[PDB]
């Protein structure tokens, strides 16, 4: 009963059958913002069905060495549809996230994965090595888009944070001898009630394994992984030329 | 005017002190609050949230540290032995000091309440077993086989489709409050031991792997509270920060 | 941390061999992989196994059912065992010291010549 | 006595006009573990199997 | 408003719906008597921790438990009780002879991120609003007290930043300033919650300016102008070189606090200012390590 | 397991002359490793992450690539830096070297 599930949202599907249930960020579900809560005068514009869809990134492979990537939202979406063409077009943004996380393999593997959310995920620098060096990450660090980042210290989640108290943000385990699949559903977090879409990343996703993954000789040594996200409750305001950065 | 006398304790300036202070900008009205997702009232809402709890906190060296996170378990011979041991002390160095459990107590003196420990099992499907978990109170020493384990609290694992069980560990004192243990004299606010041990076996068919890990979390139960707030041990500084 | 190796120069076939090194400076149950490595005399070099931090063991495969890896954390030692050894196992044996699928310490020991 | 606290803590002290000036007080114990501890969409009691 | 589908939809609902509501809690929970338990079907012990949530055991589902009235309170555990303490922030040296701050004067951009444990502290969260209390105290290098005449000034941003010990910018018509002496108390006053947003922010993920990001201008990362709220000036009242050396140190307390969104603590050392920088070739463990996993 | 194969088997050069070594991978590797090792003694790590110069080495060597092709260059050669290198993989276990090259 719970262990079966299907994601219905604007033209889009997905089935599976080895889930574990349904995580919603914080206890809140997405909303649209209220007339109090507003500043803008402007009216704004609701896209529905065509923005609020099922998205697919790229893939990555699982190895036994692997370490664990990151995404920074809504900085993966900025170049792919309507969404990033109303992104792109509009001066303000605001809308919440559905996140979903593919990961099968057969009865005779193992391994786990930690999947989580962190809102305001900023990139340190090692500082040169010795400490004494006040570099910066580059622009393709902080914002590396689709197709995200391989963590290079991810016992410091390369921000000087335990990743063993990552625990208290929202997030879900993909344990393979027990599920396949992770589903997370994230309101919008922000300080403000709107913001500019290509400056500012409200969160991070982080995926990293715990347990290493093995496996005998002679079984299958490819473990692909899939993201899969979907907008909720978008809304744009502010209209004039298209900027793409 | 008011005939009044000075009594000693003026001029001094004591920084927990609660006063009234006049204010710099008169007639000041702050930007309207909007509603912002996970809001925090007590800190004792943090303490309830399941962490990663490092038991197996012996290697130092850079490329391993994220082995801490995790201990193994394999097949053994069938005599009952020994996997794991710590303390459960929390607001002790070791293990706990890499729970979120363990940052907030460090800036608290006195504790009370009880706590639980949930290991998950991350084997293949094909793995079986069962284990034993027991908990020391104070006074007996570590034990030296399971059957001296036994005689305490313990509970019995069993590896299925539920892949994970909680130990809890009752509160067993003879204060009402317990100050954070240490070596010497303060060794009397001890807590006790939990050490885990082999039921039956490891085991597994051919084709399925030799070897397997246990993850360990940490939290607090309902009755958990602390008092006496007071500054943490260590500072996160060797220097001025510029 | 400085390494040493010791053990008989000269086996004869279809014998039991034995080889020991000596770790000084750091304890090898602190962290750290411990590995046996031989150089072939065409110049050739072949990674055999090693021994974790924690008593843990992993082998290659092409030397299974042959190589036994122990340790003695007393004395600060860990030992290499071959069964039933052959001409073609003729060779400069190495100790190193390792990280986990990463350089970390990686400093060699000076090696031992074996002739069978 | 303008109403311009961040909070506008119950009882407080106060001699002047602002009320950014005042004591800090006693606020109300209230809490909300479930919040961070169990944001599950569908609650399980805690007799039956999770899954 | 005709066709079906607009008005049947759920387009502009601004009513957020909440699963969970708070509840009154001064005390910890009690407890109470349970007795053994022999059946099939309930299993209380075993739990599934890849859903995300934290067990649901309890004492009595697990052990034969008594009747116990729990009466401790939970009122040391707020906000308020947590950060209502008065910290060091800020510290300002006016040397007779050197080269940092010779003539007599001094500008300080307020951040309360120089010095590890305020900064350990308030990083626990991610948004915060408050109120503060700011306290002065001013002395000689040795601790000893002095006759001599401090003037403060509180600089907002856009206001002119008074360049020398006779500046023009000193006569502080419209800017807030305190006049005080060394022998008196120390100096203390109330400050409200100034940012244009709705809360301050510890960690911005974000470029402040649109345009090309080049390696250049990376210096630019992290910084939010939300959080910028001014300047802090000292001087000496005087036409003339003062005649002691002086330091003002700066503390700080929060009142009426509010805070969202934890996150894990800080656990390398601190290096730079508004930047989570860490040594990469020192990277230690949270916690202290032992020689064996099977022994104590 | 991992085959890496190393080209030239012979490569020799005169003083300050340029030299440029190849290994290549039979599938895609995060990073490559070399070591040095003069005739009578043991091989010593030379390069680690490809980039990074192991302590006590001449700033004249630098090393470059990516994916499945890895490179190891010298701007100037000297007499003091002749000997047989070899290409390492740490991906996966077992642990696989180069053939090597004379220089
Ligand atoms: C005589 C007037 C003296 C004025 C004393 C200073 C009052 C101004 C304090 C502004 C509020 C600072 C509180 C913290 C703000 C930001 O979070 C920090 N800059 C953090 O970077």
């Amino acid at each position: 009963s719970d262990r079966v599930a299907q994601l219905t949202i604007g033209n889009s599907t997905i089935t599976t059958q080895e889930a574990a249930n349904i995580i919603v960020g914080y206890g809140e579900w997405p909303s649209y913002c209220s007339d109090s809560d507003a500043t803008a005068v402007d009216k704004p514009t609701r896209p529905d069905v065509s923005v609020n869809r099922f998205y697919t990134l790229d893939t990555k492979l699982w190895e036994k060495s692997s370490k664990g990537w990151y995404w920074k939202f809504p900085d993966v979406l900025t170049e792919t549809g309507v969404f990033g063409q109303n992104a792109q077009f509009h001066y303000l943004y605001r809308s919440g996230f559905c996140i979903h996380v593919q990961c099968n393999a057969s009865k005779f593997h193992q391994g786990a994965l930690l999947v989580a959310v962190l809102p305001e995920y900023v990139i340190g620098t090692v500082a040169g090595g010795t400490g004494t060096e006040d570099s910066h990450p580059p622009y393709k660090q902080t914002q590396p888009g689709a197709d995200g980042f391989e963590l290079q210290h991810p016992y410091v989640l390369d921000a000087g944070i335990p990743i063993s108290q990552l625990t208290v943000c929202p997030h879900q385990w993909i344990n393979l001898r027990t599920n396949n699949c992770a589903t997370i559903i994230v309101p919008y977090i922000n300080a403000l009630p709107f913001d500019s879409a290509l400056n500012h990343c409200n969160f991070g996703l982080l995926v990293v394994p715990i347990s290493p993954l093995d496996y005998d000789q002679g079984a299958t040594p490819v473990i692909p992984i899939t993201i899969t996200l979907a907008p909720m409750c978008s809304e744009f305001a502010g209209l004039r030329q298209a900027v793409t950065q | 005017g008011f005939p009044t006398e000075l009594k000693p304790g003026t001029n001094q300036f004591l920084t927990t002190d609660d006063g009234v202070s006049a204010p710099i900008l008169p007639n000041f009205h702050p930007t309207p609050c909007i509603h912002i997702p996970g809001e925090v009232r007590n800190l004792l809402e943090l303490c309830q949230v399941e962490t990663i709890l490092e038991v197996n906190n012996v290697p130092t060296n850079a490329t391993s540290l994220m082995e801490r996170l995790r201990f193994p378990v394999s097949a053994q011979a069938g005599k009952g032995e020994l996997c794991a041991v710590f303390r459960a002390d929390p607001g002790r160095n070791g293990p706990w000091q890499s729970t979120l459990l363990g940052q907030l107590c460090g800036y608290y003196t006195q504790w009370s309440g009880s706590l639980e420990v949930t290991f998950m099992f991350t084997g293949s499907f094909m793995a079986t077993g069962k284990m034993l978990i027991a908990y020391t109170p104070p006074g007996g020493p570590l034990p030296k086989d399971r059957a001296t384990a036994m005689l305490g609290t313990h509970v019995i694992w069993d590896f299925g489709l539920q892949s994970s069980v909680t130990l809890v560990i009752p509160w067993i004192s003879n204060t009402h409050y317990r100050a954070h243990a240490r070596d010497g004299v303060f060794d009397y606010y001890t807590t006790g031991l939990v050490s885990i041990w082999y039921q039956t076996n490891y085991v597994v068919p051919i084709g399925a792997p030799n070897t397997a890990y246990i993850i360990a979390l940490a939290a607090a139960q309902k009755n958990f509270t602390m008092k006496l707030c007071k500054d943490a041990s260590d500072i996160l500084q060797t220097g001025t920060i510029q | 941390v400085q390494l040493q190796e010791s053990g008989p120069g000269l086996v004869k076939p279809s014998q039991s061999l034995s080889l020991t090194c000596s770790v000084t400076g750091y304890s090898i149950t602190s962290g750290y992989y411990w590995n046996w490595i031989r150089q072939f005399p065409g110049n050739k070099l072949e990674w055999m196994g090693y021994i974790n931090y924690g008593g843990s063991n992993f082998y290659n495969p092409s030397l299974k059912n042959r190589i036994s890896i122990t340790r003695d954390t007393s004395r600060n030692q860990f030992f290499l065992k071959l069964n039933s050894v052959t001409t073609e196992d003729t060779a400069t044996y190495y100790c190193a010291r390792g990280g986990y699928y990463d350089y970390d310490g990686d400093y060699w020991g000076q090696g031992t010549t074996l002739t069978v | 006595e303008n109403s311009n606290s961040a909070t506008e803590n119950y009882t407080t002290i106060n001699y002047y006009k602002d009320s950014y000036a005042a004591t800090a007080g006693k606020q109300s114990l209230k809490q909300d573990p479930d919040k961070f501890a169990n944001p599950v969409k569908d609650i399980f009691t805690e007799m039956a199997a999770p899954l | 408003d005709r066709v079906a589908d607009v008005i049947e939809s759920s387009i502009g609902d601004s009513v957020s719906r909440a699963l969970t509501h708070a509840l009154p809690a001064p005390t910890g929970q009690d407890t109470q008597v349970s007795s053994h338990r022999l059946d099939t079907g309930k299993v209380p012990a075993l739990q599934a921790a890849e859903i995300g949530a934290s067990s649901n055991a309890s004492d009595e589902s697990m052990i034969e438990t008594r009747c116990v009235l729990n009466s401790h309170s939970t009122a040391e555990t707020t906000l308020d009780s947590f950060f209502s303490r008065a910290g060091l922030v800020g510290e300002i040296d006016l040397p007779l002879k050197g080269t940092t701050n010779p003539n007599g004067y001094a500008n300080w951009d307020i951040d309360i991120t120089g010095y590890a444990q305020m900064r350990r502290k308030v990083e626990l969260f991610t948004y915060m609003r408050f109120d503060a209390e700011f306290t002065f105290v001013a002395c000689t290098p040795t601790g000893e007290v002095v006759p001599q005449l401090l003037q403060y000034m509180f600089v907002p941003p856009g206001a002119p930043k008074p360049d020398s010990r006779e500046s023009l910018a000193w006569q502080t018509a419209t800017n807030p300033s305190v006049f005080v002496k060394l022998s008196d108390p120390p100096a203390q006053v109330s400050v409200p919650f100034m940012s244009p947003a709705s809360a301050y922010q510890w960690f911005y993920d974000g470029y402040p300016t649109f345009g090309e990001h080049k390696q250049e201008k990376d210096l630019e990362y992290g910084a939010c102008p939300n959080n910028m709220m001014g300047t802090f000036s000292v001087r000496t009242v005087g036409t003339s070189k003062s005649k002691y050396p002086l330091v003002v140190r700066i503390y700080m307390r929060m009142k009426h606090v509010r805070a969202w969104i934890p996150r894990p603590m800080r656990n390398q050392n601190y290096l730079f200012k508004a930047n989570p920088n860490y040594a990469g070739n020192s990277i230690k463990p949270t916690g202290t390590s032992r020689t064996a996993i099977t022994t104590l | 397991q991992i085959v890496l194969t190393q080209s030239p088997a012979i490569m020799s050069a005169s003083p300050g002359e340029k030299v440029t070594i190849s290994c290549s991978a039979s599938s895609s590797v995060r990073y490559m490793y070399w070591y040095q090792q003069k005739p009578g003694s043991a091989p010593k790590p030379w390069i680690y992450r490809t980039s990074n110069l192991a302590s006590g080495v001449p700033a004249r060597f630098s090393g470059s690539g990516s994916g499945t092709s890895y490179s190891l260059t010298i701007s100037s050669m000297e007499a003091e830096d002749a000997a047989t290198y070899y290409c390492q993989q740490y991906h996966s276990y077992p642990l696989t070297f180069g053939a090597g090259t004379k220089l």
